[PDB]
RNA sequence: UACGUCCCUCUCCAAACGAGAGAACAUGCAUGGGCUGGCAUGAGCGGCAUGCUUUCGGUGGGGCUCGUCCCGAGGCGCUGAACCUUGAGGCCUGAAAUUUCAUGCUCAGGGACAC
RNA sequence: GUGGUAAUGCGGCCAGGUAACAAAUCAAUCCUCCCACGGUGAGCUUUCUUUUCACCAUAAUCCACCUUGGGCCUUUUUACUCUCGCGUUGUUCGGAGCGGGGGCUCAAGAUUGAAAAAUGCAUUGUGAGUUCUGCGUUAAAGCAAAAACCUGGGGU
RNA sequence: CCAACUGCAGACCGUACUCAUCACCGCAUCAGGUCCCCAAGCAUAGAAUGCUCUGGUACAUAGAGAAAGGUACACUCAGGGAAGUCGGCAAAAUAGAUGCGUAAGUUCGCAAGAAGCAUUGGCUCUGAGGGCAAAAAUUGCCAACUCAGAACUGCUUACGGCGGGGAAUCCAACUGUAUAAUUAAAACAUAGGUUUGU
RNA sequence: GCAAAGAUCUAACGGAGAUAUACUCAACAUGCAACGUUGGAUACUGGAGCGGGGAAGGAUUUCGUGCCAACGGCACUCGUACACGAGUUGUUCGGAAACUGAGCACAACGUUAUAUCGUUUUGUUAGGAAAGUGAAGGAACUGAAAAGGGGCAACAGAGAACCUGGGAUUAUAUUCCAAAAAGAAAUUGCAUGUGGG
RNA sequence: CGGGGAAACCCAGGUGGAGGCCUGUAGCGAUGCUGACGUGCAAAUCGCUCGUAUGAUUUGGGUAUCGGAGCGAAAGACUCA
């Protein structure tokens, strides 16, 4: 009992990677009976095959750190690795200021 | 952004308010109560206590009003609240009661919610 | 790749058509000396280079 | 024939593997507890209060709301606390102790030689 | 054929043009990422968490017609009289016509609508990247050509 | 006459798959070689490097497991500090950013990151640097991050990544090139100089 | 010796691949080790990717079912293996019809005992007469002017009228979809009408 | 553009981005370990280290010049191990 064909067809139909396709470990005869794209679509409609949600990559830590940085943290002398011109080019500052004036 | 934020300012947060208030959010509990509850009073008490206004739990004033009419629940407020927030509060409630594994909640329409089953 | 002259495609087609085993009834015949095609070709063993 | 020996099994003064030292229902093994030691005061909560300690004593540069209650690195208290402590393999169930160990697993050992 | 003072608008042969061209700078189109707000679904929920994650799409081809930049016309042209003015981040520019007013035109985009919701999946604003495009220094180095196509000059 | 419809008709060949730690070349499913496009989040100067959502993968013979002796894109070491060695080979060392400071020599360009000295965390704040609109030197709204300066409070000096430095002598001016598979150099080239033929 | 590229674990299912036994024997001490799939866990690649598409090269390795003799330096129930049966759809995509480039060299001429040699784009072959038809004029027959023959060489230069949706495959797709073409276009070549000033 | 200067000119600060310029990716190479390996992964590879990285730079395709010969920034290098 190999469900490689059904998994391949389900990944094609659902528009997702193999890791997000869920094939019911129970109900294996019903999935194995599905040899066409139409029958795999029927399996997806019956809940036998499910697209799983993507994993979480959360930006909450970065948002909190961005609030801290906006208040003025983490940007002192010990923190900066690039040259001052790299961090804030002198040409950009000059262009800004002359356009202002 | 325009003005630099402060940590002390984070102490007390002020919630934006709209123009013509009395904005209404409704939860519809008809289906779960149709089944075999004294749980509508539970939900109303939960929303009276654990609902946050200006960053504080409770003390809603005239701004947020909760009523339970005809086996459903209406929420009327003059603050800029998101519907997803009262959905979040409902999901917390159902996580307390252990119903969340059984009661689901969906947008039945614009401005209202509905408790359904699986 | 995608490109090939039709003549090269026809030569490759003929080579595909030739890459078949011997029918068994050929082995049942009266003076038969053939049992394997002996000119079978695998794409990984030997190249045609058309 | 009988004594017995080896393998399986268990321990580690032995050890590349053989070999060795041992044990053979044995506090033997396991898990706890205590000791001995290592690190350095856990999570949680809290600020003259139903908290901490035994009548005492109890923050913070600043900041934000409406005297109060909030945000705030760090600090203080409960708290020499929390965790780790035999395992390639520390101690105690056999001196005494303000405590000085407790439990539970084993239920005809199996196999081959001796023959 | 025809209108506008004009810039220019509208219904054999010959000579030009497109094709057609190294670089940098600074703005940048789509597009990508982020943030704000608002919907839809999902996740966490011992305790916190107005939360975390996902999604919120609009192809070619057409019609109409609110900015940026370039070229130009016309008009004022005592514009540069002894510190001329305009403009770029930047190396400039002007009686061989600057600047102002009013227009013509080209190139990029906007906006309106047709397509188009009948489709798709289960939203409308900002900040960073990004060379389509716009802005038409090394050189004893100056950075292909042709077909095809376009327009005129003459003639019917 | 021909400028908008409309009617009919639009022929040929290619098209699977692969493009590589298994599809090509290297006798092979070989740690070698092989052109092009699209290219996400956080740290950060970043296509460095480290980790991660989407996509992809768990394929490379494995199990048990402290001998000696090895190999390592693995470490440490009291006291001394090159005494080792042909030779500091190897390893150690230096390190980012910012301010200050910097000799001889010199073709005036450099030498130079010369040498050296110092500072950088975390929190809570303060200042400066703008755009839009109706003595406008003011009145509202608003966005993006940087730089500076304080108080308080820490350090076990603590990811990655990241120059050691100086005094002289020989040679070649310099950047280049070059013995594919033992030689990268002082060799070749070079600009510059001279000569010859015409 | 099969040690670079970190790595697998767990259950259930499938499978001949097992829980496979002389007496005694309850099970350990007498069937070990290994598989493919799904679910879950853990990790890696880390966008200069064991991602998604192309050229060269390869040519069926693609897809489905089946099968494990040999091959996949261990293993296999698995396979780029083997057997059977399939699969590549175009007015517009790429090429060619139909451009020029570095270049090539048919003709021509010359040379050579020998063409199997040379010249052949510095506007251009050859001592070199290399043009074969717009017109007219009474339906195909006749003919002006025009200098320098015929080709080839780019699948990244020039050139080139299509693009979204699909519940549309086992495998192809800007190629397939059928009158509500899901549909919306653009563009050739001929013909038919409407209208013209 | 600011300051000096009788004049010639001098002293500052900004702008701008030159270079067979430097550090450093990819790329292109290959210094040392005289490391690994040396019946190899490999009839030249692997690791770390190292040179260069806007140029006399690297690279695809096409095209031209060869055996008493071609080509060569010259090593008798290279011309399908
Ligand atoms: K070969
Ligand atoms: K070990
Ligand atoms: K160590
Ligand atoms: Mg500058
Ligand atoms: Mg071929
Ligand atoms: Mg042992
Ligand atoms: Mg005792
Ligand atoms: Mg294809
Ligand atoms: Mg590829
Ligand atoms: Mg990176
Ligand atoms: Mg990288
Ligand atoms: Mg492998
Ligand atoms: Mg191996
Ligand atoms: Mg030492
Ligand atoms: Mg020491
Ligand atoms: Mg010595
Ligand atoms: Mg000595
Ligand atoms: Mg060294
Ligand atoms: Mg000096
Ligand atoms: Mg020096
Ligand atoms: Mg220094
Ligand atoms: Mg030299
Ligand atoms: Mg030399
Ligand atoms: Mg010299
Ligand atoms: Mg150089
Ligand atoms: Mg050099
Ligand atoms: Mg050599
Ligand atoms: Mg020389
Ligand atoms: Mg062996
Ligand atoms: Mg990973
Ligand atoms: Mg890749
Ligand atoms: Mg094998
Ligand atoms: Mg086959
Ligand atoms: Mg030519
Ligand atoms: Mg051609
Ligand atoms: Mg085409
Ligand atoms: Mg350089
Ligand atoms: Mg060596
Ligand atoms: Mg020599
Ligand atoms: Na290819
Ligand atoms: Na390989
Ligand atoms: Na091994
Ligand atoms: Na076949
Ligand atoms: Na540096």
């Amino acid at each position: 009992v190999s469900l490689k064909l059904q998994a391949r067809l389900a990944s094609s139909i659902l528009g997702c990677g193999r890791a997000r396709v869920w094939l019911d470990p129970n109900e294996a005869v019903e999935i194995q009976n599905a040899n066409s794209r139409k029958s795999v679509r029927k399996l997806i409609k019956d809940g036998f095959i499910i697209r799983k949600p993507v994993k979480v990559h959360s930006r909450a830590r970065w948002r909190k750190m961005k609030e801290a940085k906006d208040m003025g943290r983490h940007n002192g002398v010990g923190r900066r690795e690039g040259s001052r011109e790299a961090r804030m080019p002198s040409k950009e500052l000059w262009m800004r200021r002359l356009r202002i004036l | 952004v325009a003005v630099r934020a402060k940590v002390g300012s984070r102490s007390y947060v002020r919630q934006k308010q709209l123009a013509k208030g009395k904005k209404v959010f409704k939860i519809d509990c008809s289906i779960p109560a149709a089944d075999g509850e004294d749980v509508l009073g539970n939900f109303e008490q939960f929303f009276q206590d654990n609902t946050k206004l200006n960053g504080r739990k409770g003390k809603l004033s005239d701004k947020v009003r909760l009523s339970m009419n005809d086996n459903v629940l209406t929420i009327s407020t003059t603050m800029a609240y998101r519907k997803k927030y009262f959905k979040y509060l409902t999901k917390k409630f159902l996580k307390k009661k252990d119903l969340r594994d059984w009661i689901r909640i969906l947008a039945t329409g614009k401005g209202t919610y509905q408790l359904k089953y699986f | 790749g995608r490109f090939k002259p039709l003549a090269v495609k026809k030569k490759y087609a003929k080579k595909m058509n030739q890459n078949k085993p011997v029918p068994y009834w050929i082995r049942l015949r009266t003076g038969n000396r053939i049992k394997w095609n002996e000119k079978r070709r695998h794409w990984r063993r030997t190249k045609l280079n058309y």
